[PDB]
């Protein structure tokens, strides 16, 4: 879940599923232009390579 | 012009399941800033006061 502008209180979305076992938690912060959609092979408004 | 306009509206994709809950998340949050900016601007009009006594402390005394 993206971060527009100065920000920083977001929360969780998805409730319905069954909870049966994990094994951990992990965050992660990446750039909306750094990376595109997943899925497509070319985005118009990716124009960051690196 | 063709890349500029388009940007905008797609990368929103994943935050718009979420709309309930952050239109409610913010009303309360406006409603903590009605005491917490209340309680704030009230230590500095208070302030207006105590200087305005800790000048007369000082300009008459220094005076003699």
């Amino acid at each position: 879940y993206p971060i527009p502008a100065n920000a920083t209180n977001v929360p969780i979305s998805i409730p319905s599923r069954n909870w049966a076992a994990f094994r951990g938690w992990a965050f992660t912060r990446l750039k909306t232009k750094e990376t595109p959609s997943l899925g497509s092979g070319y985005d118009p408004y990716y124009t960051y390579s690196g | 012009t063709a890349r500029g306009i388009v940007t905008d509206f797609a990368f929103l994709s994943p935050l718009a399941s979420s709309a309930a809950s952050r239109s409610s998340a913010r009303d309360d949050k406006l409603t903590a800033l009605l005491a917490q900016l209340d309680s704030l601007t009230r230590e500095l009009n208070v302030v207006s006061q105590q200087l305005l006594d800790l000048r007369q402390q000082v300009s008459a005394l220094k005076a003699s």
